């Protein structure tokens, strides 16, 4: 066992997808999204 | 009775009788309206 205090990636699990119920591979990317930032503070306006 | 001369059946008293008005002044003041601190609060989302 070993250990790792890092949070600002994975770098740790890494491998081939064999098959669509494969749980040990590496990491795909994701939809790019977007901002969609609307905070609750007391009377923000509208920005539609 | 009668050994103890007078006023050892109690705590004494310690701040003059005077100076006791001036705190009971301060006191009533500052706890009364004069208060800020305010409990609870309920977050909701409404464009009212």
């Amino acid at each position: 066992i070993t250990n790792a205090r890092t949070n600002n990636d994975e770098t740790h699990a890494t491998g081939p997808i064999e098959d669509l119920n494969s749980t040990s591979h590496g990491r795909e990317p994701e939809i790019e999204s977007f901002a969609d930032r609307a905070e609750l503070a007391m009377m923000i306006q509208g920005m539609t | 009775a009668n050994l103890d001369p007078a006023e050892f059946e109690n705590t004494p008293q310690l701040i003059e009788n005077s100076n006791m008005t001036r705190l009971q002044i301060a006191l009533k003041m500052l706890t009364g309206d004069m208060d800020d601190i305010v409990k609870g609060l309920i977050l909701h989302k409404r464009a009212c």
